[PDB]
RNA sequence: CGGGGAAUCAGGGUUCGAUUCCGGAGAGGGAGCCUGAGAAACGGCUACCACAUCCAAGGAAGGCAGCAGGCGCGCAAAUUACCCACUCCCGACCCGGGGAGGUAGUGACGAAAAAUAACAAUACAGGACUCUUUCGAGGCCCUGUAAUUGGAAUGAGUCCACUUUAAAUCCUUUAACGAGGAUCCAUUGGAGGGCAAGUCUGGUGCCAGCAGCCGCGGUAAUUCCAGCUCCAAUAGCGUAUAUUAAAGUUGCUGCAGUUAAAAAGCUCGUAGUUGGAUCUCUCUCGGCCGAAGCGUUUACUUUGAAAAAAUUAGAGUGUUCAAAGCAGGCCGCCUGGAUACCGCAGCUAGGAAUAAUGGAAUAGGACCGCGGUUCUAUUUUGUUGGUUUUCGGAACUGAGGCCAUGAUUAAGAGGGACGGCCGGGGGCAUUCGUAUUGCGCCGCUAGAGGUGAAAUUCUUGGACCGGCGCAAGACGGACCAGAGCGAAAGCAUUUGCCAAGAAUGUUUUCAUUAAUCAAGAACGAAAGUCGGAGGUUCGAAGACGAUCAGAUACCGUCGUAGUUCCGACCAUAAACGAUGCCGACCGGCGAUGCGGCGGCGUUAUUCCCAUGACCCGCCGGGCAGCUUCCGGGAAACCAAAGUCUUUGGGUUCCGGGGGGAGUAUGGUUGCAAAGCUGAAACUUAAAGGAAUUGACGGAAGGGCACCACCAGG
RNA sequence: ACGGUCGAACUUGACUAUCUAGAGGAAGUAAAAGUCGGGUUUCCGUAGGUGAACCUGCGGAAGGAUCAUUAACGG
């Protein structure tokens, strides 16, 4: 990807999908 | 081209040892092959030698003995410290009993022993055994 | 080994040990710079000197007689040449060589002869400028060869 | 022959480093090329869920069928090929069950019989497969 | 995040350092501030951005990369405990506070010590001492099997108490209980080789499986699954992964490039790197000494002072030993809490070999005195206003004396000159030779062509053939050789012109001007591409004709581009010696080319003198050969591929198991073709190089047989 | 409240880069025993012949197994 800045806004994007889903699921 | 002329003069006189023969001319002549010789000569390992006179650079001729295993010169002449003698006498010597790192300091050029006894560093010119 | 050809030669002068003057040439050293002076005069480089001096007076080495050199002792006196010798004729053979490359195109070899006689050139040029034989700012050009010869 | 001066040294060393980067194992090590081609990211033991059995055929002057099992590992989703080691061990291994994965040992490289499996199952749901093997522990599902 | 440092390690080195000490940065992201000595502070404020809590729907309150803890994340990491007693810090302060720090809990990260039992008697068993020819006879120990006995010492544990401690726990000390092998029971891996220890037994039958690698298993499995036995380490042992040593497989020490991977097609050339000898301490101020200059400046080497501790090496010291710690020892005293190392860079004083550098050659050069011009003396003209005090110091100058006045030599380095040569070296013009093709004429004939045979094709409108000419483009045979020239690719008719070149000869000249060379620049076989001309032969493509279970390559005839020349492009070859360039040394020999030297003789029909050709030696540079146990190398072989573990003459390029692959992508050049630079994913236990024998020859020769034939029964 | 400064951020287009749903297209794989069926010594660089191999034209190599002859040349 290269970028540095635009490799942790990729991270950044993974961390806030695994989270939302995770947080539906504790929700119900 | 010709460079380190002292190179030529160990390469020449270890052939010449190596193949039996009694003499060797060595050309051209310089101060420090004239030293260095003088320092193989004290111990020993060569004998008599002869500087014929050119109003050129002049040449040498050496007297053989079987004595010389293998003279050998080190390029480029690195800055030897009194601490660091030790590593280099480990490295090109045969053995502890003989064999001579021939260096040169301000003192003169002289051999690894008289180096360590005057406790003066120089830059490393040869070895002989 | 020439510095241009794969050539090793080994052909050169060759000089006795005796520096001393030969006891039968009766010539002082005032007497060969005077002959040194008038064959400038007529007009002669300081090798075509010797060799006159040489082959024709029996004076074998100038140095050893005269106790300095030709080229000295036409500078001291003030007939020395403003580019030196070697660099002379080096680029006379250079323009000889353009010329005949004006006259011919198609010449490779004489291309390739003439980019090895720069090359020589350009070599003296910088050994002249570093003792300060030539000014700094002074430049061989391509155009500007043939009249400073 | 080498340079052998006085003032050579940053020939030497731009030379060596240049000709460091033709080694096999400097250039995997230090291109970054290998470590994003694998699929642990340099990790010791992975972690997946298991997707389908597979019956790997050997390699051919050995006739037998390797009990392998393809997974999807949990951190970056790749899929990759484990080969479960021991006599009936493939039947503690369910579809959709979590697994420790590890590798067979020569890092990166198929080893032996298998052809195209660089892995082997270490644990099948938190428990390892040499305790079921030898009935020491009971696995939870 | 950077250091101190850590792991590994002969020497060099390689890798790691988020982490308790130092310095930096930041409190979800940026930004702006208030107060204060100190903040752009966040356990302070104000915003916007992103998440998010209480809601009565108006509003308010946010910041755990602090201590515990939780979610999530993952292969991966502890208690929502006790204390301010030790260590310090803060405050108005001997008194309060501190999730700093201490103490316990979790903890097989890692390190240190160290149980899982020993002995005696008997029964066998060995190895020995004494006596015996020997057998044997004993009192000398040792070893286990003890399906034999026997008590003695124990720590694990149970657990009074003391001690430890802020209060406890643990350790230490001690009451009582606490050991006979079915116990207070030691495991983790393996037993074909590497690599230590079974050709044991049962089951399976290329299945299940084992196996890092080689390999095992298809009915005797030394290798699988088990039983027994054995082996290694041991309270520890496996497996995965990163890294280090092995790896002289990254080579500075210390690799390689003929044939195994590899030297650029060739030459020049800036940067870089390397570069031949040679040159043997003093004048003023102050008490024989201290101040002032040093001496061209260095690099080199040695010494000194600075370089926080902790870590490392190491001194001392019985933490019961040890890892540790900085303590401790003696009857109030005596002591310790060292030392070394701490690259490089910066200070400092000696040494002067080595390696750079300079000091006088238009002599406006040193050292002395003899003078001028200008600027200036801070005191002697008692107090002075002064035109002048004198003296002395700086800068430009005229001559003079004086210096042995001042230039290391001429590399078996290089450049340049001069000389007679020499060569298929190059460019331009010119000259000739034949062959082939075509045409014209003459002659006589029915065949000519091509093949292994044929066939296509030409041909009595007269082919082929023989003769006389003409023209067109092409090619420079034989002489032509292991001969020559050129940087290489390459170069062969005659003559003239043009500009170069090696070598040789010189008692010529310059005096280090040199060697290899990234960047860059010229040349570069053949084939190919643009614009012109020309097309004799040959000729890819293409057209036919032969030939076949299947032929669509071979063969024959014709023939396009091309092959030729001119001007622009491309920069590629087995562009080869499959062997970088420069320089030195180490065996020999006689042929050849060029040049030079010394010569008896034959020759130019005996030549009148030199000169050319031969003949005999010598020297220098070359193309090569032969010989050799110089020594090298895996070898064939090599006088270099030698002078290599006795490893360093300078320097350029370049290789790191085979493939992917010289591929994709990117850049660059080219009209294009493509050239240059150039991966990764993945795949693989091999691929190769040299030699050594000879099953098998569809390789060849001989010999033998009515279990072979011939002529027969 | 005017103006200035520092300035988070907001909106609009361009260059991107990343996350994430996708109608369809082209494939392959497992399931069908379904239906029909002789030449070349070994090469290299270019060009053509259907891309590659291969063959041929041109120019190059050996990394390809040297038998026989060779003293007169004068009248």
């Amino acid at each position: 990807e290269l970028s540095r800045v635009d490799q942790r806004h990729r991270a950044s994007q993974l961390r806030k999908q695994k989270k939302e889903a995770v947080l539906a699921e504790k929700r119900q | 081209v010709r460079m380190n002329v002292l190179a030529d003069a160990l390469k020449s006189i270890n052939n010449a040892e190596k193949r039996g023969k009694r003499q060797v001319l060595i050309r051209p002549c310089s101060k420090v092959i004239v030293r260095f010789l003088t320092v193989m000569m004290k111990h020993g390992y060569i004998g008599e030698f002869e500087i014929i006179d050119d109003h050129r650079a002049g040449k040498i001729v050496v007297n053989l003995t079987g004595r010389l295993n293998k003279c050998g010169v080190i390029s480029p002449r690195f800055d030897v410290q009194l601490k660091d003698l030790e590593k280099w006498q480990n490295n090109l010597l045969p053995s502890r009993q003989f064999g001579f790192i021939v260096l040169t300091t301000s003192a003169g050029i002289m051999d690894h022993e008289e180096a360590r006894r005057k406790h003066t560093g120089g830059k490393i010119l040869g070895f002989f055994f | 080994g020439r510095m241009h050809a794969p050539g090793k030669g080994l052909s050169q002068s060759a000089l006795p040990y005796r520096r001393s003057v030969p006891t039968w040439l009766k010539l002082t050293s005032d007497d060969v710079k005077e002959q040194i002076y008038k064959l400038a005069k007529k007009g002669l480089t300081p090798s075509q000197i010797g060799v006159i001096l040489r082959d024709s007076h029996g004076v074998a080495q100038v140095r050893f007689v005269t106790g300095n050199k030709i080229l000295r002792i036409l500078k001291s006196k003030g007939l020395a040449p403003d580019l030196p010798e070697d660099l002379y004729h080096l680029i006379k053979k250079a323009v000889a060589v353009r010329k005949h490359l004006e006259r011919n195109r198609k010449d490779k070899d004489a291309k390739f002869r003439l980019i090895l006689i720069e090359s020589r050139i350009h070599r003296l040029a910088r050994y002249y400028k570093t003792k300060r034989v030539l000014p700094p700012n002074w430049k061989y050009e391509s155009s500007t060869a043939s009249a400073l010869v | 022959g080498k340079c052998r001066g006085l003032r050579t040294a940053r020939k030497l060393r731009s030379h060596r480093r240049d000709q460091k980067w033709h080694d096999k194992q400097y250039k995997k090590a230090h291109l970054g090329t290998a470590l994003k081609a694998n699929p642990f990211g340099g990790a010791s033991h992975a972690k997946g869920i298991v997707l389908e059995k597979v019956g790997v055929e050997a390699k051919q002057p050995n006739s037998a069928i390797r009990k392998c099992v393809r997974v999807q590992l949990i951190k970056n989703g790749k899929k990759i090929t484990a080969f479960v080691p021991n006599d009936g061990c493939l039947n503690f291994i369910e579809e959709n069950d979590e697994v420790l994965v590890a590798g067979f040992g020569r890092k990166g490289h198929a080893v032996g019989d298998i052809p195209g499996v660089r892995f082997k199952v270490v644990k099948v749901a938190n428990v390892s497969l040499l305790a079921l093997y030898k009935g020491k522990k009971e696995r939870p599902r």
